[PDB]
RNA sequence: UAUCCGGUAAAGCGAAUGAUUAGAGGUCUUGGGGCCGAAACGAUCUCAACCUAUUCUCAAACUUUAAAUGGGUAAGAAGCC
RNA sequence: GAAACCUCCCGUGGAGCAGAAGGGCAAAAGCUCGCUUGAUCUUGAUUUUCAGUACGAAUACAGACCGUGAAAGCGGGGCCU
RNA sequence: GUCUACGGCCAUACCACCCUGAACGCGCCCGAUCUCGUCUGAUCUCGGAAGCUAAGCAGGGUCGGGCCUGGUUAGUACUUGGAUGGGAGACCGCCUGGGAAUACCGGGUGCUGUAGGCUU
């Protein structure tokens, strides 16, 4: 008999590191447009590396943050791709989970032999009411100790909603 | 090769540590500063043996690491191999440096020829734990030891447990009382202060 | 495991930040070029019209620095309202509008300018200011600390500065934030900001979803439709408020008595208390694991 | 020789002191020298608009001038063999009160009080200051108990 | 007598910076070498760095502390009301 | 993959602020944007080196003409040396 | 008793975890037509008021860390002035006045200004 306790998708993260730059990356940029149902970001690089190659803010990838029931829809998608089963390493100690996608088509979108098969990266922010503390310009503060979501609550949370496995190993 | 011990005795300058603007200074002949055993714990070596110094004076490395084998030589011959341990309190940090001569006196200002360790008066240099039993050994070996350092040190037995800060008379007690808990050759004292349940995990 | 970031080290070495500043209220860097006088003028207040926008609240106070702590010469909440006319939407930028107007009204009439300086009455949204009388006692003026809030176009802060300057005291600003100034062309309407100071941005949404869907309008304005709050009535509502304002802004009070003087809170445990407490801890360990 | 620069070894002097970082807080600017108040400066690293110069650091001068941010200060500076008063612009973030005068002004309140009364008593009353007298004659009582004897104690060897 | 200024002596390093000894504890890390292992955070040691309490010993160009001696002001008619 | 991008947590500054080092700095003095030319015109006063001359460098004002900001303000080069 | 708005001094006010919060507040909270701003109504801006104290916030708790303040350390370390004092030197003792700092052990753990609530 809890009020709002009520662990929710604060917002879905995707990203897709093509590590290139010019029409490799504007390419992967409609993939997500497509997805998400909104303008993406170019992320740059932090600095050069030789071995990857890459030049310090060179745009490697591009993302997105999805919020509410978009987000959920998307989600959706995505374990149904992955056949709803995750790891207990697959969940972070802060209650977050994520996992990849192979191949966005997938999902259910359309292959190009241009706009090829951008492989993508699922990454779940979960949340409670009155998480936006943190981050509000007044009167901030800590979402206090029993209140923030252990990695145990989450994996419960996904063992309930989207009736998933968690095998182990 | 090196210059004689004479002429670095008294501590007249200032403390020039190995550092960033000290550099290229050479290692310390000395670098074990303590050997026997120890291994040891607390309880089974409760004698606490030093030399103090008695001199406001400098002690090269080339002095300590000979009066330390010396020492060690003598303990380990008289009682035996483990028998003992031995901590070497003085580390020869201070640079000491060299004006060499083949310009005159223009522009001179030393190399670092060596290290050396500056002692007050009424610093242990050496100290010994061992047994009850074998308390003269300790002694002559500090005895000779004193022959390697220059000035004058006495030799004296604490009343202390060990290596401890401890009283040796009130040591068993407070072991009893678990004021004092074990803890390789030291002993950590407890306190009142902290947490209760720290306090449960002893007397259980 | 990791390093421990926060040691004996750490908090031997910290330094907290002031107290509003851990509080998440006081900009000090701002608090500074507001407040603080130039020293030739020595002991000449330096006011400031504070505005703050609580989450069903207006505040309006004019305050002067001292280094006791910062005196509220006068003040004004949108929750007196209810006298004037506003039953509902008080944090609203109409709100916000008679929130200021009545500071302005209210400290006005503690100075007797009340008469001298009536301010803009007709209410036309367009750059007004005042300019003080020769021959008679200056215009009042203070300055708007707007505080946290992002200070943007539209912002309700400007709202009650709006009524304030309207009210008859001179604080200096430009129209480049007022709800109808253009980003992309640089003008101002002055009617778009007439509108908004009469609440007629929120009576058209009430029009806008009342057509669309009954429930929705029926869940957003609950309490416009309780008190018979209409979208036709609205505009008037406000006229009246204003007039009700500018002719008697003086507070009163309730006369507050009849105290029973009980401790809802905690007090502190004493020393002896809490030393026995241990004592009762240390020996029920003691008890307890006598036995297994 | 030593370099000339204004801020050679200010190292220490202007550095605020541990946990005393940041803010420099309000009571500081706003609080009010007039013409002839007793000024003590003391230069601050936070603000260095307006930094005395390390040689005025410590010492006390009065206030002359007073514009929108600073106060002139006139402060008397020895130099080899002459003191030269001479009139330095502040900022107001490196300046106190000084102290030193207000328990003086407190004295000749204090003395105004006891000369209005005590006029239409007759008693004169002492307004000069005096020097503490040496401590009087008075007696002790060793009650009931007797001196406690203090046997110097015999040396031992510690370290 | 009031009142400011100070960062030297000393002290400190279970407080920062840098130095530095020892054992307790720790698969934190991970390794490189082993021994018993096909191999296995399996067992057993080990030495690397890192960390949890402790511990030895230091600083002109480090310091939380912090003297003595020391430098300002002030102690009235150019003041009060 | 030890290093690419994303996300959550801790983080008194252990980063950054053209350069030596020292000081200073966290809803900044750092980074990223938007608008800019106060690095403009003009009197004296003052500080620092000092002989208490110059130079350079700086500090407070004052008068112009601007910039920017909702505003209080800040800005007549570079946080200070 | 206690809160809100703006505060002063800035840890006796910080951090960690634990418990409790009547009323009014403060919040979280529900929305994006308009103002405003985002890749994203998360933040920011704006219009609300169905829920709830879970969180923030307050008050308390912990043989808590930390900070603050006493003791001890110690008349010890250091030190002004003195001697045809000692000592081969290094250094030390006395006279004359001044006098610290850890470890260790106690106690404390925000005070308060202006304006306005609530407990009528
Ligand atoms: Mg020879
Ligand atoms: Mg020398
Ligand atoms: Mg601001
Ligand atoms: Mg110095
Ligand atoms: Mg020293
Ligand atoms: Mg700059
Ligand atoms: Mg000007
Ligand atoms: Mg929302
Ligand atoms: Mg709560
Ligand atoms: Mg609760
Ligand atoms: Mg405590």
């Amino acid at each position: 008999e809890n009020p709002m306790r009520e662990l929710r998708i604060r917002k879905l993260c995707l990203n897709i590191c093509v590590g290139e730059s010019g029409d490799r990356l504007t390419r992967a940029a409609k993939v997500l447009e497509q997805l998400t149902g909104q303008t993406p970001v170019f992320s740059k690089a932090r600095y050069t590396v030789r071995s990857f190659g890459i030049r310090r803010n060179e745009k490697i990838a591009v993302h997105c943050t999805v919020r509410g029931a978009k987000a959920e829809e998307i989600l959706e998608k995505g374990l149904k791709v992955r056949e709803y089963e995750l790891r207990k390493n697959n969940f972070s100690d802060t209650g977050n989970f994520g996992f990849g996608i192979q191949e966005h088509i997938d999902l259910g979108i359309k292959y190009d032999p241009s706009i090829g098969i951008y492989g993508l990266d699922f990454y779940v922010v979960l949340g409670r009411p009155g998480f936006s503390i943190a981050d509000k310009k007044r009167r901030t503060g800590c979402i206090g100790a029993k209140h923030r979501i252990s990695k145990e609550e989450a994996m419960r949370w996904f063992q309930q909603k989207y009736d998933g496995i968690i095998l182990p190993g | 090769g090196r210059r004689p011990a004479r002429c670095y005795r008294y501590c007249k300058n200032k403390p020039y540590p190995k550092s960033r603007f000290c550099r290229g200074v050479p290692d310390a002949k000395i670098r074990i500063f303590d050997l026997g055993r120890k291994k040891a714990k607390v309880d089974e070596f409760p004698l606490c043996g030093h030399m103090v110094s008695d001199e406001y004076e400098q002690l090269s490395s080339e002095a300590l690491e000979a009066a330390r084998i010396c020492a060690n030589k003598y303990m380990v011959k008289s009682c035996g191999k483990d028998g003992f341990h031995i901590r070497v309190r003085l580390h020869p940090f201070h640079v000491i440096r060299i004006n060499k001569m083949l310009t005159g006196m223009r522009g001179a200002f030393g190399k670092p020829q060596g290290t050396v360790a500056r002692v007050h008066i009424g610093q242990v240099i050496m100290s010994i734990r061992t047994k009850l039993q074998n308390k003269e050994h300790v002694v002559e070996a500090l005895r000779r030891a004193k022959f390697k350092f220059p000035g004058r040190q006495k030799i004296h037995i604490s009343k202390k447990w060990g290596f401890t800060k401890f009283n040796a008379d009130e040591f068993e007690d407070m072991v009893a009382e678990k004021r004092l808990i074990p803890d390789g050759c030291g002993v950590k004292y407890i306190p009142n202060r902290g947490p209760l349940d720290k306090w449960r995990a002893l007397h259980s | 495991f990791v390093k421990v970031v926060k040691n004996k080290a750490y908090f031997k070495r910290y330094q907290v930040k002031f107290r509003r500043r851990r509080e998440g209220k006081t900009d000090y860097y701002a608090r500074k070029r507001l407040v603080i006088q130039d020293k030739n003028k020595y002991n000449t207040p330096k006011y400031r019209m504070i505005v703050r926008v609580t989450n069903r609240d207006i505040i309006c106070q004019i305050a002067y620095a001292r280094i006791e702590g910062d005196m509220i010469v006068c003040a004004a909440y949108a929750h007196e309202l209810p006298k004037y006319g506003v039953k509902v939407g008080l944090t609203n930028y109409a709100a916000a509008y008679c929130t200021g107007l009545l500071l302005a009204r209210r400290l006005l009439n503690r100075f007797g300018m009340d008469k001298i300086y009536e301010g803009q009455v007709e209410v036309t949204g367009d750059e007004y200011n005042v300019e003080s009388i020769d021959g008679q006692p200056g215009a009042f003026t203070c300055y708007l600390d707007a505080g946290l809030a992002r200070t943007t176009t539209g912002n309700k802060v400007f709202g009650a500065l709006k009524g304030a300057v309207d009210g008859g005291l001179s604080i200096p600003h430009s129209t480049k934030r007022f709800p109808g100034y253009d980003s992309e062309s640089k003008e101002f309407n002055a009617e778009v900001h007439r509108k908004h100071i009469m609440g007629q941005n929120v009576a058209d949404y009430m029009r806008y979803l009342m057509e669309e869907d009954e429930d929705a309008y029926k869940k957003q304005f609950s309490q416009y439709i309780k008190n018979n709050v209409t979208p036709d009535m609205m505009e008037e509502m406000y006229k009246k408020a204003h007039a009700a304002i500018r002719e008697n802004p003086v507070y009163e009070k309730k006369p507050k008595r009849e105290v029973k003087k009980k401790r809802w809170n905690r007090p502190k445990m004493s020393l002896a208390q809490k030393k026995d407490r241990v004592a009762q801890k240390k020996a029920s360990f003691l008890r307890a694991q006598e036995r297994a | 020789t030593n370099t000339k620069g204004k801020r050679r070894g200010t190292r220490y002097m202007f550095s605020r002191p541990f946990r005393k970082h940041g803010v420099v807080p309000l009571a500081t600017y706003m609080r009010i020298y007039k013409k002839g108040d007793i000024v003590d400066i003391k230069g601050m690293g936070t603000v260095q608009k307006g930094m005395p110069h390390k040689c005025y650091h410590g010492k006390t001068g009065r206030v002359y001038n007073v514009t929108q941010h600073a106060v002139g200060i006139v402060v008397n500076k020895q130099v080899k063999g002459k003191i030269l008063a001479k009139r330095i612009n502040v900022r107001i973030e490196h300046i106190k009160h000084s102290k030193s005068r207000d328990s003086f002004l407190k004295r000749v309140k204090e003395n105004d009080q006891k000369k209005k009364e005590a006029k239409e008593k007759g008693t004169w009353v002492q307004l000069k200051r005096q020097p503490a007298p040496p401590r009087e004659a008075h007696f002790v009582r060793t009650n009931g108990k007797e001196p406690e004897l203090l046997e110097p104690i015999p040396y031992e060897f510690m370290a």
